[PDB]
């Protein structure tokens, strides 16, 4: 299905689907946020957005092109898709303008327009958008002074500090040819995309990336950034959880599956087989909620976020959800394990075989550049169907029960308790 | 190891508390005959038992 | 919501002792209170079982509580608990309105 | 219902002070009800000797229980008055039924 | 404590049976007559104790008129009895106007709520 | 500064961060503290339950 | 081939108490039957019924709680 | 519970008079030095108390920008005390920076309460 080989310097991957109407390639490289100071902080930011200008992508557009980028924690990725018929336009444009030629984009006149605008987006980001900001808070607090604890987006104050040279330096330092994929989705085949990288003969740059001093360390802690004139209180709330090419990977997926999501507006997200909801339906303790497992290359985050109006009763809406976690260690079910088995092979499928061939291209290229190939789904789906109710309950007594945690807020988290009685909360004393 | 000693006795409850009470019988037992014995040995020939030996000889 | 908060009585419990807002700069002078709390329960547990055995006329108070001293298991425990128990209620008593005193607690709205 | 239970707490209290009320006052009928009474707790096949022998403080109903009886006579009252604050508020949170068994939320009278 | 459903189940046997109906039948007529609380202006569906979550449902999903007439004759019966008095002889219910209308509404929120418990007790073969 | 930007922790923090070491070791003192508490607390009950028992002079005329 | 359905069953429950749960719940308050008999092990070690018939059968904390004080200095 | 006005009106005598000024300033000064509110990080308007409704009124009239300052050297100063520490020498609160900020909303409010308790007593010259 996914194929993968290797050039003189260049891995290349390609998911090729004869059914699509768009082919899509790109570079990922390995470099994310995770991969900064607190002081060039927002440098991956900056080159997404150099990428996308307006004179780089008027270039692309006069050629139907239509690009794509996209800045994570561990790697980042510069996508080009176009119609099938023009996949060597696009590997001619990523070329010429973003491997070899970058010194009109890196234009004064254009990096300080393109650092005006991403200054107003970080700074409309930090004041309107409240889940994802206190989820850079949970990643900021859990993995603090480590380098995980990085913002993708930047900050305010490191990214007024930035200049041309901190972009060309990280351009040196970490765009090469060890640290890059090349990928193809869509209905681009392989042997068409190697043939023609290897027509031209593109090289990205020679050396190797600087190896980080420090792995990220989870450091039980919280973070309040109360502000008691918003309507809402949003608090995200998680444990260490599991890396990547982790043994229990999908044993985290399928624990967070566990409680899913949930909406209080929607009628059929109030009939859903969690038993957390006859908890907190009868006094409507929450907005939302979602369970995540956010696995990294070096450590994880397992957890939940809401949004509640119910700013008097949130300490029981987190005693309720983290009294419905301790089941995990002690009494989780047949059924619950099979609803959730169903459903993760659902939210995977939906996640995976999608339409977009831009998703599909930052997926294949995070996941072969992290561990070399790229599991198929068939496969995913034979290793969580073989999960047992006796692994969810090792893996909750391991990750789970009586641990640290570590916690963010923002909104009136008055009604939020401290540090102590949560993180007594994590375990029951066996009633 | 660590992770066995936390998963055998402190991972429970139950097994808690119940070497903590374990730990209190066996606690009160010896921790009396200890300060006895103390006590007795820091008053040698004051106590009636030294006193009677000593009239018994 | 939770059950120490939805009966009747474990919602007295909890909103007196388990969920109840304190200052967090109150220092070790606030904690006369409960001391003084320990204080009225160890003399109402040791007076009665003490006057299981106090007899109170005249003639045998005083033979009484000497039978308390004397012949009862335990029993200078209780009288010696009792007596020093109230002189200890006294003093921290002494405390608690010494530091009311001090600190305003008497002011406007207490 | 834990306002029919307290009120059960309230009924094993009432006769229990009674009947140590009555055996304050040392007749006949006094002094032969409590040595039938104390002596049902002998039944317990393994502690009923010691039970009862903690219960008279002796051997039969003499001095130690009379002054025991007399100062637990005393003292449940004063735990019938906080089972009956207890009974009130525990009536309080629904209020009272009516002789319909219908509702009486829709007229009412302070 | 003994749900509608089975008190339906019980009386829908008996009422389809042809000697059980002409047997049972007229000794409830007359457990209805003695019973009295038509004397007070009052059907059987305003005796039912409404504080459990089902009769509370089904007083929710009773439509606004049945409420109304509901509320009146509750507010009624309350009067007659602070005086121990009845209601005079025109204004106590007939057989045909005591009618079961809360009846279909405490059914469907039985099925309800045992179809909740039953899913939420599901378990799969596999 | 920014929000993002962590506080000097580093004087009170412990280097070696293990979770069963550091577990155990709060669980051992508290639970030394419910030992002598359970022994203080069954003697002191004893006390009061065996200043009930009988009297000296009462098992003199036993 | 293809579903049409989902074969199932409900099982054994009374309300909130399920079987599974008494499964799951069963071993650990064993251990708390055990916990709170050791507790009133703890609880009437003065009691000397108990003494003489449970708690002086320990083979080194046997002969601890024992007198053998002489019957010569006791009155009765 | 001494009325800001009476405070005021002594204090604005001493000052504007030339003697008892130079004396009585320093040894307010040293009085000031001696208290020790400002090694906590707080002004003197912080430490009025506040259960009463001439200081409900003012503090609720504040501008928003000096309540959240006035809220964070609260916190900061139970968050030190709580701590047994003081605050480090270059996050001490200066001379002059301790300013009567909450000082002209207090007085309106109480010159408009005893106008308000004034006019409620009023007696017309008939
Ligand atoms: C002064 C007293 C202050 C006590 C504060 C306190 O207990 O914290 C409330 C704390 C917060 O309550 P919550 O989070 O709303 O309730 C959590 C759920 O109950 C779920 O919490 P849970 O399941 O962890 O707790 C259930 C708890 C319930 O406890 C029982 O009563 C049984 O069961 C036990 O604790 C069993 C303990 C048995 C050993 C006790 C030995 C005594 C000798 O709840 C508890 O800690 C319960 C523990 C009971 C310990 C106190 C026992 C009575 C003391 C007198
Ligand atoms: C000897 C003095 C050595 C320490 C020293 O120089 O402290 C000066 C220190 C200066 O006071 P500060 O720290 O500016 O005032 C803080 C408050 O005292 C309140 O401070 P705090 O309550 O956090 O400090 C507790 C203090 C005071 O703690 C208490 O007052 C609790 C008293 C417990 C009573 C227990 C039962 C009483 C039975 C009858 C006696 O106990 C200590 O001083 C421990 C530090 C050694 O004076 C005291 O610490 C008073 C100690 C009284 C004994
Ligand atoms: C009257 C006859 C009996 C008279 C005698 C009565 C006994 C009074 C003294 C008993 C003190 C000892 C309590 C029992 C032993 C003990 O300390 O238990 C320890 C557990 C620790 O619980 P934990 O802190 O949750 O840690 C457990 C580890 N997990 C499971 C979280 C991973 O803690 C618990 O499980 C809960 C213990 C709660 C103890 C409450 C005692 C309160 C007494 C004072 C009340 C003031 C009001
Ligand atoms: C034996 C009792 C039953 C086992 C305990 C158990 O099973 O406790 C489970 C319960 C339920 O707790 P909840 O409110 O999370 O559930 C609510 C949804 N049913 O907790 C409690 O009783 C509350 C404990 C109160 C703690 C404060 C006590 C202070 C006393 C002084
Ligand atoms: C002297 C004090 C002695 C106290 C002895 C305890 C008596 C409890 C009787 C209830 C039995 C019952 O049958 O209770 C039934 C209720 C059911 O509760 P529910 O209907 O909310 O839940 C229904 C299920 N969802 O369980 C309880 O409430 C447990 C109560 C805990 C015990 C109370 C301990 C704290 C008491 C503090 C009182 C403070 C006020 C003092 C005066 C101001
Ligand atoms: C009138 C007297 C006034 C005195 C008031 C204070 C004394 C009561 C303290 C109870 C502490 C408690 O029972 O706490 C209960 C805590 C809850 O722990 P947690 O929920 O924080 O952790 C939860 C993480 N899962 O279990 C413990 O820690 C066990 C150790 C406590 C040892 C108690 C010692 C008893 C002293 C008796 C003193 C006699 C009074
Ligand atoms: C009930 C209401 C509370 C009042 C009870 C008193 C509490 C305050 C006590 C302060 C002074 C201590 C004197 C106690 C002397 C004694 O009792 O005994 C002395 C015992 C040892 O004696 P022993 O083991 O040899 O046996 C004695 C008979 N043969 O020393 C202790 O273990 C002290 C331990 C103190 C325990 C504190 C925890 C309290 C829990 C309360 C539970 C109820
Ligand atoms: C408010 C708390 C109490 C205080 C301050 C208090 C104070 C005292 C004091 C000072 C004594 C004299 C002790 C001595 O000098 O030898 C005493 C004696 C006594 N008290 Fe209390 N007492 C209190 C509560 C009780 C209660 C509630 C009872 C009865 C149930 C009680 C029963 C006795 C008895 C029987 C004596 C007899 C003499 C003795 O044994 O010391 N006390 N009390
Ligand atoms: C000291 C004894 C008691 C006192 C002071 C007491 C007090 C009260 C009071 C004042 C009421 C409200 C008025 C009323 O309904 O009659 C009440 C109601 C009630 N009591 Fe008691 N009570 C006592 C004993 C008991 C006992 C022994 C029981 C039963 C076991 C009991 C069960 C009830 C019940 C069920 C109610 C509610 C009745 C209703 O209103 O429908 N009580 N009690």
């Amino acid at each position: 299905a996914e194929v993968t080989q290797l050039s003189n310097g260049i891995v290349v991957a390609t998911e090729h689907n004869p059914s699509a109407h768009t082919a899509s390639v790109g570079v990922v490289f390995g470099s994310g946020a995770a991969n900064e100071n607190p002081y060039n902080n927002g440098v991956s930011n900056l080159w997404k957005n150099i990428f996308l200008s307006k004179e780089n992508s008027a270039v692309a557009a006069k050629e139907g092109l239509a690009l794509s980028s996209n800045i994570s924690r561990d790697f980042q990725s510069y996508i080009v898709s176009s119609l099938p018929g023009s996949t060597d336009k696009s590997l001619d444009f990523l070329n010429q303008s973003f491997i070899q030629q970058k010194a009109n984009l890196l234009s004064s006149s254009n990096f300080e327009a393109t650092k005006k605008s991403v200054l107003k987006q970080v700074q409309d980001f930090e004041e309107n958008d409240h889940p994802n900001r206190v989820l850079e808070h949970l990643h900021s607090t859990a993995f603090q002074n480590t380098p995980l604890s990085l913002p993708t987006r930047g900050t305010l104050e490191s990214l007024e500090n930035l200049v041309v040279a901190d972009l060309e330096s990280f351009a040196n330092n970490h765009f090469l040819n060890s640290n890059a994929v090349v990928v193809g989705t869509g209905n681009i085949k392989h042997e068409d995309l190697v043939n023609s990288i290897e027509s031209k003969n593109l090289s990205l740059q020679t050396g190797t990336k600087p190896v980080l001093k420090k792995k990220a360390a989870f450091l039980g802690s919280e973070v309040r950034l109360r502000d008691d004139t918003l309507p809402k209180a949003w608090i995200s709330l998680a444990v260490e959880g599991e890396p990547v090419n982790s043994p229990n990977y999908f044993v985290a997926k399928l624990a967070a599956q566990i409680f899913g999501s949930y909406n209080a507006f929607e009628p059929a997200s109030r009939l859903q087989g969690i038993k957390l909801l006859d908890n907190i339906q009868e006094y409507q303790l929450c907005d939302n909620f979602n369970h995540f497992s956010l696995s990294y290359k070096d450590s994880g985050l397992w957890g939940f976020s809401t949004a509640t109006r119910n700013v008097t009763m949130i300490d029981d809406l987190i005693h309720f959800t983290l009294k419905q976690w301790n089941r995990l260690t002690i009494s989780v079910t047949d059924t619950e394990v099979e609803r959730a088995k169903s459903l993760l092979k659902l939210q995977l499928g939906q996640l995976y075989e999608s339409g977009n061939p831009v998703n599909d291209a930052n997926l294949l290229g995070a996941e072969v550049l992290i561990k070399g190939s790229k599991l198929s789904l068939g496969e995913a789906f034979k290793k969580i169907d073989a999960i047992t109710v006796k692994d969810v309950k090792a893996w909750a007594g391991k990750r789970l029960w009586d641990q640290d945690i570590a916690i963010a807020g923002t909104g009136q988290i008055e009604g939020l308790l401290d540090y102590m009685r949560i993180r007594s909360d994590m375990s029951m004393m066996r009633w | 190891s660590f992770s066995s000693l936390y998963k055998t006795f402190f991972k429970r409850n139950a097994v808690f508390v119940g070497t903590i009470f374990a730990g209190a019988f066996v606690f009160q037992t010896v921790f009396d005959t200890a300060i006895t014995s103390w006590y007795e040995n820091h008053n040698k020939g004051k106590l009636w038992k030294d006193v009677k030996a000593r009239i018994a000889a | 919501m939770a059950f120490r908060k939805s009966n009747v009585y474990l919602s007295l419990v909890n909103s007196y002792i388990i969920d109840s807002p304190q200052p967090s700069s109150i220092n070790y002078w606030w904690n006369m209170g409960s001391l003084l709390g320990l204080c009225l329960v160890i003399q109402i547990v040791t007076g009665i079982f003490m006057a299981m055995h106090y007899s109170s006329n005249i003639e045998l108070a005083f033979s009484s509580v000497e039978h308390i001293m004397r012949d009862v298991h335990n029993g200078y425990i209780l009288r010696y608990l009792h007596a020093n128990g109230a002189s200890f209620f006294f003093m921290v008593m002494f405390m608690h309105m010494a530091k009311g005193l001090y600190y305003g607690s008497y002011r406007s709205p207490r | 219902v834990t306002l029919w239970n307290v009120g059960v707490i309230i009924f094993i209290l009432t006769i229990a002070t009674a009947f140590l009320g009555y055996c304050c006052v040392y007749g006949q009928m006094s002094h032969w009800g409590a040595t039938v009474i104390t002596n049902l707790f002998s039944a317990i096949p393994f502690v009923g000797n010691d039970i009862v022998s903690w219960l008279w403080g002796g051997f039969s109903v003499s001095n130690p229980t009379i002054q025991r009886f007399f100062a637990l006579h005393y003292l449940v009252p004063f735990i019938i008055a906080a089972m009956v604050i207890m009974h009130l508020m525990a009536l309080h949170i629904h209020g009272s039924s009516n002789p319909l068994g219908i509702t009486g939320n829709l007229d009412r009278i302070p | 404590p003994q749900s509608f459903t089975s008190i339906a189940r019980i009386g829908d046997y008996i009422l389809k049976s042809p000697v059980l109906s002409k047997l049972c039948v007229p000794v409830a007529n007359q457990f209805i007559n003695l019973a009295g609380y038509k004397k007070l202006g009052l059907k059987f569906d305003d005796l039912i104790a409404e504080e459990n979550p089902i009769m509370q449902t089904a007083l929710r999903r009773l439509p606004e008129d049945e409420s109304y007439a509901r509320a009146y004759r509750i507010i009624r019966a309350h009067q007659t009895e602070l005086t121990h008095h009845l209601l005079p002889r025109n204004e106590w219910i007939k057989a045909q106007e005591d009618v079961p209308y809360l009846l279909p509404y405490i059914l469907e929120a039985e099925a309800a709520a045992k179809e909740k418990d039953e899913l939420d007790n599901i378990e799969v073969s596999k | 500064k920014s929000t993002y930007r962590t506080p000097n922790f580093d004087d009170v923090l412990k280097e070696n961060n293990d979770a069963d070491k550091g577990r155990s070791y709060a669980y051992f003192m508290v639970g030394a503290m419910g030992l002598l508490s359970s022994a203080g607390a069954k003697s002191t009950v004893e006390t009061f339950i065996s200043s009930m028992t009988a009297t000296a002079d009462v098992l003199a005329m036993a | 081939a293809y579903t049409s359905h989902l074969s199932s069953k409900t099982g054994l429950h009374f309300g909130r108490l399920s079987l599974r749960s008494l499964t799951a719940y069963a071993p650990n308050l064993m251990l708390w039957g055990g916990a709170s008999m050791l507790g009133l092990f703890v609880f009437t070690e003065g009691w000397p019924k108990f003494q003489d018939t449970l708690y002086k059968k320990i083979p080194l904390l046997g002969p601890t709680l024992e007198d053998h004080t002489p019957p010569e200095d006791k009155p009765n």
